[PDB]
Order: structure tokens, then C-alpha cells, then sequence
């Protein structure tokens, strides 16, 4: 996790693609129930600074699932021999 | 108040009460906590700007003068932090390093005392005895301007209302400026090692 | 109407100014009972008066070992002299430990009851180990003294308590400075008087990082 | 200003500007009044027991933070013999850390007095929690004056818990309470700092500020984890 | 009303405090009922007195070989006493336990029925052997005693009781300490005196792995 590290950019990577699919519908937050195609855009809690739904549950799912992610892709990449 | 351009994202004066004492964080208190913050600001810009300019211009024997930082004795890189007065200073002043710093706690504490007290209770702090001191400092309904013999000794205020808000507005706004300036002053020291006015001649060739 | 610890402070209610040396200074309320209002003034006239012997011994032995005459620093003196002394030690600590316990039940059963020694249960004397006021005895204490006059009592009343706080100052004064020169306190002094502007306590090393 | 980050609703509906602290910062909900509702004592999950362990894990945390880093800036400087300056588990808290053999008796034996001691002292606690003002009727050594009590059992008063006696007023009072729970929520925060530098540096606090003060990139959350012990 | 074993502790409804040594500390609900009360004021009254004769006599003991009389200790006194006692052990043991089984139930059937041996079965005596009160005997029992008085009875019937509790504490002290150290309760006294700072319960080796 050295900074420059493909494995640090694309943990980086990870994490901002998630925060940006959750910042703006787009991904099953706290704001956004899940259907099988994820509507109807609900409301709990208060988001405590920047606007839409980005609570303290909701970055730190996100969190956790773009870490989760990030864990596949680098030993994915790693078993089949790339950076 | 002496301000208002509807400037707070964060909401950090909100407390739902109003009290002259504690709390610290009534209007009353932000304000005149602002605005001694900010003429300290630009004491502080004069004060790091000042022998910069006097010392390549040869007006003031150059010791030290296009480094605030190595004046005071500050380099964050000496062992611990860049507190003023650690420093290794180059140049010997008749007070060497740390008595300099007990003469300024002892007036600056005194100070403060005076004006802490004429916080909270005004008009008595000028009562009991002070080697005839006391006089020069008449009391007022306003904590951050006193005003009388001293501070507003020329009477460049005491003649009119509007004019007096205009010089207050003004001073604010420069003080701001001067908050931003020690910012910038504080980024460059901490960041560079090289004082400010050797950065704006950087940026201007 | 006083002049206070701090110009413009609110002076404290049980602090009226009818104490010696009454600035009012009690940011922690003590002395707020009246019980302990006569302990507190009882404790730190006994710490004052042994403060002030205490400085004046030291100085005294100071100006002599620096004049010329054989005497020890102020710090272990008693080291110096325990091993000359035909007294060893135990037997010295506990004499004084004695005594002063003595003196201390005395002046302390003073307090509780004032005039409860001045019964002549102690070698049959009344007007002599009374106590005239709290902490201020009465009758062989005061063979010459001018407390009969009662402006100069409360004078030097004044006066004994202002240099007892002096010297409260001065032996932690002294204190301070030994450990941080490990030299006389009458050198210190000399030292400062020689060069002001250099010798003080920024320069001695230790104290300052 | 108000609330905070998690800070979740139907949880600021039964708080707001009434206990000490009332920052409305309870994101899973342990100051409802429906918890432990019916008769009796029940449970500890109620807020008048958790607003008291608060309070008494606070000012243990700010006793322990004072304890931990004290003797360490003055071992630093001149001020208490760098023998007896040791770091704050090898004191003989934990043996296998390091203990002092220096001491006036065994670590043991000051264990037996401590547990006396504040048997004791959190007993008659207990006691006057479960009945307020109770340990001030039975003769206690002549003292039973100052364990009055008052109506919050957390803070008790009197001529000795308050000596000083000052913030009589309510708004002095309240700007105290909220002083004390704060710098106890820091103390708080400055415990747990205190365990995890010590288990993952095996050396002192200070000593990892000095660390982190000289080389940031290089002294820091990663590098030490990265490292020897940890 | 009365110091509680714990302050601020709710005393139990059975204990009303007119029972000697009645601190209310009762968590098992023992004693409860009234027959069962009487019995466990005996049996602690009982169990009291020969938790006092037992440690009295022990600390006798104890003094007399510190002070250079040849005596045993507390634990195998009487297995070091038999080798030179006339009275072998078998015989010993069942005289002690015929004439005891006499007296004990003798006071037995006194408990069960108050005075019941007070009718002159046992040589013809009426006024001794009589019980007065529920664990105190009269008559014979109280030659020169002050039981007469009923303030004087009462407060030495607390004080007894209080020095049966102490004594109970004291027999278990000895042997916890005796199975700690191997040494006699005066030598551990001893020990404790010469080095309160070291010598305790905790650098014994044993009860502290
Ligand atoms: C995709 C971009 C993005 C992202 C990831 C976030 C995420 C966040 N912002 Mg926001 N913000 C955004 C766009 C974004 N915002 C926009 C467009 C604006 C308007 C200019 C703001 C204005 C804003 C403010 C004013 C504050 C936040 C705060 C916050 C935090 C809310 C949770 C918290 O700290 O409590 C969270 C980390 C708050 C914060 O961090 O609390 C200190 C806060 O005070 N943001
Ligand atoms: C960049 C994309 C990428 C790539 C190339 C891989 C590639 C790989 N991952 Mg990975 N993964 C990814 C993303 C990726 N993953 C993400 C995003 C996640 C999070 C959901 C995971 C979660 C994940 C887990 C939990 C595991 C893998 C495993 C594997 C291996 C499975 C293929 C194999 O060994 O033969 C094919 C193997 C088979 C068993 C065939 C499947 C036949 C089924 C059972 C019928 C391979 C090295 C596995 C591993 O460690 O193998 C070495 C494993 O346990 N990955
Ligand atoms: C036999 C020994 C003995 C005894 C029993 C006392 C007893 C007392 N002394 Mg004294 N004292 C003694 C020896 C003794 N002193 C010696 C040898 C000295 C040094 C010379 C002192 C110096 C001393 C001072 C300076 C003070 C006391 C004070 C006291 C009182 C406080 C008791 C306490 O908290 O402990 C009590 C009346 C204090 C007092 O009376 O406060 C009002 C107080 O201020 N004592
Ligand atoms: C220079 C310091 C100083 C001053 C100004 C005073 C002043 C006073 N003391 Mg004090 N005293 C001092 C040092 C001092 N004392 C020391 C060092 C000791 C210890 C040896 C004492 C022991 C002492 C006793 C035992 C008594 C006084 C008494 C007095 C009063 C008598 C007036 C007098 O004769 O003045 C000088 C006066 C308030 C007497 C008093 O207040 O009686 C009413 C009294 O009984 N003082
Ligand atoms: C789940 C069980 C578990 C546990 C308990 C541990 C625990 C430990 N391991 Mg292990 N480890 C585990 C699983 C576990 N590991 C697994 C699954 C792996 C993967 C293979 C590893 C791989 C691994 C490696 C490779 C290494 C360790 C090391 C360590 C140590 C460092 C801990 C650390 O970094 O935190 C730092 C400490 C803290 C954060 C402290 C926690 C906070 C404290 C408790 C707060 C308490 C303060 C309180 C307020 C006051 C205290 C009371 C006071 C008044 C007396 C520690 C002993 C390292 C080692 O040997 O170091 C000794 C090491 O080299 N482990
Ligand atoms: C003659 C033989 C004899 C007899 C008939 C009894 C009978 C009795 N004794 Mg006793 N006892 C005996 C010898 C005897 N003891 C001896 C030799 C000793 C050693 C000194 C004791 C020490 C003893 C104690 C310490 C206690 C009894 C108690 C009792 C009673 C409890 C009986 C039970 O539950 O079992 C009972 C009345 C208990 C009692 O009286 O409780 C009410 C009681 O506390 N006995
Ligand atoms: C010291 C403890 C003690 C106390 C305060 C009492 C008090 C009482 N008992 Mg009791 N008793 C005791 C021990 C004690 N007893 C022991 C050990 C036994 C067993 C032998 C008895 C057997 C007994 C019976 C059978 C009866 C009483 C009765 C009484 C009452 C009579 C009042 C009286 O005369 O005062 C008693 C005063 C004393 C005992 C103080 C004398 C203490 C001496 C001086 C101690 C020294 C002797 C010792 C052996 C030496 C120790 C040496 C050591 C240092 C090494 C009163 C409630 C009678 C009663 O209640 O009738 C209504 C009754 O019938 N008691
Ligand atoms: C083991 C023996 C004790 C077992 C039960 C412990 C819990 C209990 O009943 O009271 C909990 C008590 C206080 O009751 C407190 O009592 C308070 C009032 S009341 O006494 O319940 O009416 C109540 O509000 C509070 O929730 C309760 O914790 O808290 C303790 O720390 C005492 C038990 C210590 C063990
Ligand atoms: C028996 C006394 C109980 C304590 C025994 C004890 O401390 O033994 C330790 C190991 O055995 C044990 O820990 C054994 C514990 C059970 C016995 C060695 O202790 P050490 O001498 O290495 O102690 C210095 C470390 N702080
Ligand atoms: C400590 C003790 C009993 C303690 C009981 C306790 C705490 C019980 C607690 C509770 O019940 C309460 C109160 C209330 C309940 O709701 C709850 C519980 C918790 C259940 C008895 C000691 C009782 C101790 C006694 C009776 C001691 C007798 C000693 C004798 C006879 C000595 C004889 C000798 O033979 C030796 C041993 C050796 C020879 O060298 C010398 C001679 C003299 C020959």
C-alpha cells in the first residue's frame, strides 16, 4: 500500500468509483432501497453536511464494500500474474 | 457586530442563548475574540513582513531580517516543534532567548488580566490601584474598543457615527486579509523553509 | 474599598478585609467555615513566621560563608553538621519532634478553646501562654512589643504577614534556584548583580528545554 | 454545532439540552426511557445508570491519563529521577510488561490496600446509589456530615466532594457539567490512544508524539503497524 | 436506627435488633423462624465461647514458648502431648465425649423446654441450672457476675458476643496463617512488627502463585 503502489491505485480507484456511485442514486445506500433494480429513493436520519444521503452508516458501507472489492481485484490480478 | 456578509456554512454560532459570561461562543464573544485575533493578525503580517523588505533594502542592519521564523526561532526541524524563542537565532539580542519570553508572559498576562476583567465587569478594573495607570484607560459599553486617552488617543473616531461603523468595517476586512496573510505566511515557513517575501520575489520573476 | 489580588475581581464574602493582610485572593474558596477560617489563619501564620526564620537563618549563613566565615551551603547543612555535632541523629529529631509537639498541642488546644492555658495548669501563670487573639498569643510572648496599641498591632500585623508571604516566595525562590544553579543563594544574587542581561534563569541550563 | 455523525432519529425525541452531555450522539439507542420500563431496579441499561458510569468512567479516564503521561515529560526534564520514570505498564500493572522492584512494599500488598481501600469507597458508593443520602445516618468515624449526597447520586456535593463549593448558579454549574464530560469524553479517546500506542510501540505515549512530531511520514498509523511489536 | 453490617442496607424483618451483636447482616434468610432463631443464637453462642477459649488458650501457649518456656504449637500440640500424657488417646476422647454428651444435652433439653432441669432432677437444685435467657444459663453459671443489673448484662452480653465474632475471625486467621507460614500466630505478629513493609499475606510463596 505504498503510495504509487497499482495495488494503492487501485484501492483508490475502488473507493472513489464507489463513492461516486453512491453519491448520486446508483448504488443501494441508506437513501436508496433495493428492488431488483434499486427505486423509490427514501429518507432516514439526516446526512449531516453534504447533501443526498451520505450518512455514517452509508460511507461506511460503501467503505467497507470498496475495500471488500478491492481485496478480489488485487489478488485476482496477483494470481493471474498482473501488477 | 461591525460585520455581516452572511458568511457561516458551518452554523458554529448557534447555542440558542445569549450570555456575557462563559460559554464562549456567544455573538458578543466571537466577535470581539475575532477581532482581537485578527489586529494580532495584522501585527503579526507587519511584524514578518517588515525587516524583510528593510533588510535587502539595506534601511536596517541586516540580521536575520528576510526570516521571521529564524528571527523567532522557529524550524520544526531543531528536535521538537517550531515554538518561538527554540529556535537556534544567529544573531544575539540583549535579551538573550527565554527571559525575552518571561518579560512578554508577565506584560501579556498583565494585559490580558486587565482586559479580562474589564470583560466581565466594566468599569471596575480602574478602581483600586495601578502606579497611576489606571486614568489612561476609561472604561466603555463595548469590550473590543475602549477608546479615551489611550488607544484612541488622536480622536480619529470621536466625532461622528457613520464614520466610525466605515472604520470598522474597514478594519475587519483588513484584519481578515491579515488572517489569510499569516495563513499563507504559516503555509510557506512550515512547507518551504524560506521566508515570504523571497516566495512573492520567486513568483514575481 | 481594598486593594485585591486582582483590580476590578469580586472579593470574596467571608474575606470582609478584618484579616491581616486581607487581599481577598481565594479563587479555590477556602477558609469558607469559620472553624476553618481560624485553622487556615493559624496554619499560615505558623508557615509565614517559620518561612521568615528560615530565610533569615539562610541568608545569615550565606553572608557569612561568603564573607569569609566556615559555613556549609543552605542545602545540606544538616549534613555537614550531623557528622561534627555531638548530637546523632535520632536523638536530635526526636527531641525537637518532642518539643514541637509539645508547642504544637498547646497552641493547638489554644485554638479549639482560646484562654484553656491561661488557667495556670502550666507552672501556674494566667496572664502568660494566653491567646490574645487566634493566632496570635498573649503575656510572656510579647515582653515590649507595641500590640497594646492597637493601630501598631494591626501594622505590624500587616507587616508580619506580607514578609511571611515574602518569604513563602523566597524559600521556594530558593528551592528553585538550587536546583537549577547548585550554588549559594547569596551568589545567585552576585551573579545577577553582575551581569543582569546575561546570568538569570535562561541561561543556567536545566528548567528550560 | 448540535447533534452529530451518526446522530440518529427517533433517539434525539427523549434528549435535548437536559443531561451534561446531550450532544445527540446515540446511533444504536441505549437512553430510551421503554428500555427497562416496568418496576423495581431491573437492569443497568437505563439512562440514570449510564449517565453515572459515564461520569465515573470519565473522571477514572482523566485520573489514568494524568497518571500515565505525568511522570513521563518529567523523567524528560529534571523534575522526578529518571529511575523512577518508567512507562505507565512497566509500574507493575502488568508484570509481564515490567514491574518496579523499588517500591516501598510488593506490588501485591499495594494491591491489597487499594482493594480495601476503594472496596470501601465504591461499596459506600453502591450503597448511596441504591438509597440517596443513606451513608450519611450510619456513623462513619465521625465524618458522616460530608456523604450527604444530593439528589443526583452521580454528583454528590457537600463540604467535601465540592471543598471549593463554586458554580452555585445554574449557568456556571451547567458550563462546568458540560466541561467535565467533555474533557472526560477526551480522556475517553486518550485511554484508548494510550492502550493501542502501547501495544503497538511497546514504548510510552510521549514517546510516540515525539515520534510522530520528528518524522510524520515516517512514524505513523502505517509504519507502525508495518513494524517490530505490532 | 442501628449501625447496619453495610450502610444504607435494608436490615431483615426476622432481626429487630433485640438479639446481642444484631447488625442485620443475614442475606441467606437463615434464622428465620423463631425455633430456628433460638437455635442459631445457641449454636453462635456456643460456637463463640469455644472460638475464645480455643484462641485464648492457643495465644497462651504461643506466649509461653516465645518467651522460652518449653511449650508446642498451636497445631500438633496434642500430638506431641499424648507421647507424655497419662491419659492415652481413645480413652481421653470418649471420656470428654461422655461427660460433654452430659452437659450438652442437659442444656439441650433446657433450650427445648426453658427450666426443665431447674426442678431439682439433677441433686436436688431449683434456682441453678435454670436457663434465664435464650443461650445464657443461670444459678451455677453466674457466681459473682453483674447479670443482675439489666444495662450492665446487656452491654456484656454484646461485648461477648463481639469477642466470640473476633475470636471466630482469629481461629480462622490461625490456621489460614499457620497453613501459609508453618509458624506460631505470635511468630507471624512478630514478623509483622519487625517488617510491616515486606512480611505479609503476599510474599508468603503460598496463597499468592
Ligand atoms: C462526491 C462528492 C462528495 C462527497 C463524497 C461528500 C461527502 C461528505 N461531505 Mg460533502 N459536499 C459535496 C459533495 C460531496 N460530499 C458538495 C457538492 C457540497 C456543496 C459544495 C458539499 C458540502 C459539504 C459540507 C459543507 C460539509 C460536507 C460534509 C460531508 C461529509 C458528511 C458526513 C460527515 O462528515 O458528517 C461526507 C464525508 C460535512 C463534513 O465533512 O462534516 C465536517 C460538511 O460539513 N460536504
Ligand atoms: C479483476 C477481476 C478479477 C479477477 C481476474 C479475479 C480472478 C480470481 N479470483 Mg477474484 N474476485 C474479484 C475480481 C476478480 N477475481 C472481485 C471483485 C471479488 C469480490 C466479490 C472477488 C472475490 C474472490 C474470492 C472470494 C475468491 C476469488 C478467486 C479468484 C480466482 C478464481 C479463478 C480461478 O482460480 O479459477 C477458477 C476457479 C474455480 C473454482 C471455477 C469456478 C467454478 C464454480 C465453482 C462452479 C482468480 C485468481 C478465488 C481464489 O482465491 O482462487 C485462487 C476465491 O476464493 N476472487
Ligand atoms: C510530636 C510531634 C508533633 C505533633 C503531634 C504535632 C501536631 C500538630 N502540628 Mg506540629 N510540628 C512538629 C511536631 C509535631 N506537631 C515539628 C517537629 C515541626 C517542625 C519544627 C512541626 C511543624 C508544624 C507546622 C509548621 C504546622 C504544624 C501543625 C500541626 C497540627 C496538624 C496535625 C496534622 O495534620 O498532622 C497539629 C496540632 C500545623 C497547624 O497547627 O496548623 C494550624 C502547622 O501549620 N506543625
Ligand atoms: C519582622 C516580622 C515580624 C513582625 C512585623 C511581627 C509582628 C508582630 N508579632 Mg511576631 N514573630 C515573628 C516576626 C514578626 N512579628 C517571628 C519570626 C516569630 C517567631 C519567633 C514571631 C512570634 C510571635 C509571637 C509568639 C507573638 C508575635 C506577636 C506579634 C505582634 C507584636 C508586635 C511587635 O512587637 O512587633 C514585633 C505583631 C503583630 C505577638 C502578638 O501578636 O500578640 C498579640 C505574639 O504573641 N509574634
Ligand atoms: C483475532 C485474534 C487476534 C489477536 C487478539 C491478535 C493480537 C495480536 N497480534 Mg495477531 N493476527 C491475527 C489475529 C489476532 N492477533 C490473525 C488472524 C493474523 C493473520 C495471520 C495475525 C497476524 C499477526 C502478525 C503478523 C503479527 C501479529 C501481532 C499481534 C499483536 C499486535 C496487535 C496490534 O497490532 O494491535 C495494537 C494494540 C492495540 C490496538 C491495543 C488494543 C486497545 C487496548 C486494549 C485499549 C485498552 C486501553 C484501556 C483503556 C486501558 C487498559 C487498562 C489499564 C487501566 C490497565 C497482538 C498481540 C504482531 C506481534 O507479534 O506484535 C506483538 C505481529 O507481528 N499478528
Ligand atoms: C456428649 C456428647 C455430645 C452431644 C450429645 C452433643 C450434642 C450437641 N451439640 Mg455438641 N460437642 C461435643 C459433644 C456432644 N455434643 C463435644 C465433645 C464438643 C467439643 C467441645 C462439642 C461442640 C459443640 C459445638 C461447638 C456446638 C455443639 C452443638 C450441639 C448440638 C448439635 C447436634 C447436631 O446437629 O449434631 C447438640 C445438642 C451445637 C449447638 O449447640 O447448637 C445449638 C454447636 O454449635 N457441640
Ligand atoms: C470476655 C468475654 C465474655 C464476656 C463479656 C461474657 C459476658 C457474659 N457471660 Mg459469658 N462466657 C465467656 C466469656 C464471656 N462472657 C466464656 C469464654 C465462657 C465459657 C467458659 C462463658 C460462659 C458463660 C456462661 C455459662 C454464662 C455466661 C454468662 C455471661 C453474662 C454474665 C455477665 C458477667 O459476669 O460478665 C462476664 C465478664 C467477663 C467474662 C469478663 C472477664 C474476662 C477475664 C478477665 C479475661 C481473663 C481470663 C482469661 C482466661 C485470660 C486470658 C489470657 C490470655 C491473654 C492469654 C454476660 C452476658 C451467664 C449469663 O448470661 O447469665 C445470664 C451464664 O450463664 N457466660
Ligand atoms: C449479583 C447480585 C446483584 C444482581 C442484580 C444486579 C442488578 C440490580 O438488581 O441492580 C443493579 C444495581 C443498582 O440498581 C439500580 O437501581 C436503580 C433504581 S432501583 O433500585 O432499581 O429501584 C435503577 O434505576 C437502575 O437501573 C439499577 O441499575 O447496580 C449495581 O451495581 C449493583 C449490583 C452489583 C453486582
Ligand atoms: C507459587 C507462587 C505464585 C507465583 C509464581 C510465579 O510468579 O512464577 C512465575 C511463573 O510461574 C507461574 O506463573 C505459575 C503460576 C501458578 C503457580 C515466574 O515468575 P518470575 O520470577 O519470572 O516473575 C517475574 C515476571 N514479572
Ligand atoms: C468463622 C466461623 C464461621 C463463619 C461463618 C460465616 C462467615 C457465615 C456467614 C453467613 O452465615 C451468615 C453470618 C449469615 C447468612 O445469612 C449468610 C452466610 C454467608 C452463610 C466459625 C468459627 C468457629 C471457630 C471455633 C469454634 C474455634 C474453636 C477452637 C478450638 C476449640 C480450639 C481448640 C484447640 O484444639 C485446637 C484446634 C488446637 C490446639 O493446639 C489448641 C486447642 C485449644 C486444644
Amino acid at each position: 500500500s505504498f503510495i504509487g503502489s497499482p495495488t494503492n491505485l487501485i484501492m483508490v480507484s475502488s473507493i472513489g468509483a464507489c463513492l461516486f456511485a453512491s453519491r448520486f442514486g446508483l448504488a443501494p445506500s441508506v437513501r436508496k432501497v433495493a428492488q431488483p433494480l434499486k427505486l423509490s429513493d427514501r429518507e432516514v436520519l439526516q446526512t449531516t453536511g453534504d447533501p443526498a444521503g451520505f450518512t455514517a452508516t452509508d460511507v461506511l458501507a460503501m467503505g467497507a464494500a470498496g475495500h471488500a472489492i478491492g481485496v478480489g481485484i488485487v489478488l485476482g490480478l496477483k494470481g493471474i500474474g498482473q501488477l | 457586530l461591525p460585520g455581516d456578509f452572511g458568511w457561516d456554512p458551518l452554523h458554529l454560532a448557534d447555542t440558542n442563548d445569549q450570555d456575557r459570561l462563559n460559554n464562549a461562543m456567544s455573538m458578543e464573544w466571537l466577535s470581539y475574540a475575532e477581532v482581537i485575533h485578527g489586529r494580532w493578525a495584522m501585527l503579526g503580517a507587519v511584524g514578518a513582513l517588515s525587516p524583510e523588505i528593510l533588510g535587502k533594502a539595506g534601511v536596517i542592519p541586516e540580521e536575520t531580517g528576510l526570516t521571521w521564523f529564524q528571527a523567532g526561532g522557529l524550524d520544526s526541524t531543531s528536535n521538537l516543534i517550531a515554538v518561538p524563542f527554540t529556535g537556534p537565532i544567529p544573531f544575539q539580542y540583549w535579551t538573550d532567548k527565554y527571559v525575552l519570553l518571561y518579560t512578554m508572559l508577565v506584560a501579556m498576562g498583565f494585559a490580558e488580566t486587565r482586559r479580562w476583567q474589564e470583560y466581565k465587569q466594566p468599569g471596575s478594573v480602574q478602581k483600586q490601584f495601578f502606579l497611576g495607570l489606571e486614568k489612561l484607560t476609561p472604561p466603555s459599553q463595548q469590550p473590543a474598543y475602549p477608546g479615551g486617552a489611550f488607544f484612541n488617543f488622536a480622536g480619529l473616531g470621536t466625532k461622528d457615527e457613520k464614520k466610525m461603523f466605515e472604520l470598522k468595517v474597514k478594519e475587519i476586512r483588513n484584519g481578515r486579509l491579515a488572517m489569510l496573510a499569516f495563513l499563507g505566511f504559516m503555509v510557506q515557513a512550515e512547507v518551504t523553509h524560506v521566508g515570504p517575501f523571497q516566495n512573492l520575489l520567486d513568483h514575481i520573476n | 474599598d481594598r486593594p485585591l489580588w486582582s483590580p476590578g475581581s469580586e472579593p470574596p464574602a467571608w474575606l470582609d478585609g478584618s484579616l491581616a493582610g486581607d487581599y481577598g485572593f481565594d479563587p479555590l474558596h477556602l477558609s469558607e467555615e469559620p472553624e476553618m477560617r481560624k485553622w487556615m489563619v493559624q496554619a499560615e501564620l505558623v508557615h509565614a513566621r517559620w518561612a521568615m526564620l528560615g530565610v533569615a537563618g539562610i541568608l545569615f549563613t550565606s553572608i557569612a560563608a561568603k564573607t569569609g566565615a566556615p559555613f556549609p551551603d543552605w542545602y545540606d547543612a544538616g549534613k555537614e553538621a550531623i557528622k561534627t555535632s555531638p548530637a546523632p541523629l535520632g536523638s536530635l529529631i526526636f527531641t525537637e519532634l518532642l518539643l514541637f509537639g509539645w508547642v504544637e498541642t498547646k497552641r493547638l488546644y489554644d485554638l479549639r478553646n482560646p484562654g484553656s492555658q491561661g488557667d495556670g495548669s502550666f507552672l501556674g501563670i494566667t496572664d502568660g501562654l494566653k491567646g490574645k487573639e487566634n493566632g496570635y498569643p498573649g503575656g510572656l510572648f510579647d515582653p515590649m512589643g507595641m500590640s497594646k496599641n492597637e493601630a501598631s498591632y494591626k501594622e505590624a500585623k500587616v507587616k508580619e504577614i506580607k514578609n511571611g508571604r515574602l518569604a513563602m516566595l523566597a524559600f521556594v525562590g530558593f528551592i528553585a534556584q538550587h536546583h537549577a544553579t547548585h550554588k549559594s543563594p547569596i551568589d545567585n544574587l552576585l551573579d545577577h548583580v553582575a551581569d543582569p542581561f546575561h546570568v538569570t534563569f535562561a541561561t543556567n541550563g536545566v528548567s528550560i528545554p | 454545532d448540535f447533534l452529530y455523525v451518526g446522530s440518529d432519529a427517533a433517539a434525539l425525541k427523549y434528549l435535548d439540552g437536559t443531561l451534561p452531555g446531550d450532544y445527540g450522539f446515540d446511533p444504536l439507542g441505549l437512553l430510551d426511557p421503554s428500555v427497562s420500563g416496568g418496576k423495581g431496579e431491573g437492569g443497568f441499561v437505563n439512562p440514570r445508570w449510564l449517565q453515572y458510569s459515564e461520569v465515573i468512567h470519565a473522571r477514572w479516564a482523566m485520573l489514568g491519563a494524568a497518571g500515565c503521561i505525568a511522570p513521563e515529560i518529567l523523567g524528560k526534564a529534571g523534575v522526578i529521577p529518571a529511575e523512577t520514570a518508567v512507562d505507565w505498564f512497566r509500574t507493575g500493572v502488568i508484570p509481564p510488561a515490567g514491574v518496579y522492584k523499588n517500591f516501598w512494599a510488593d506490588p501485591f500488598t499495594l494491591f491489597f490496600i487499594e482493594v480495601v481501600a476503594i472496596q470501601f469507597a465504591e461499596l459506600k458508593r453502591l450503597q448511596d446509589y441504591k438509597n440517596p443520602g443513606s451513608q450519611s445516618r450510619q456513623y462513619f468515624l465521625g465524618l458522616e456530615g460530608l456523604f450527604k449526597g444530593s439528589d443526583n447520586p452521580a454528583y454528590p456535593g457537600g463540604p467535601f466532594f465540592n471543598f471549593a463549593n463554586f458554580g452555585k448558579t445554574e449557568e456556571e454549574m451547567k458550563k462546568l457539567k458540560l466541561n467535565e464530560i467533555k474533557n472526560g469524553r477526551l480522556a475517553m479517546l486518550a485511554m484508548f490512544g494510550y492502550g493501542a500506542q502501547a501495544v503497538i510501540t511497546g514504548d510510552g505515549p510521549f514517546d510516540n508524539l515525539l515520534a510522530h512530531l520528528a518524522d510524520p511520514t515516517g512514524n505513523n498509523l502505517i509504519t507502525n503497524l508495518g513494524g517490530k511489536f505490532g
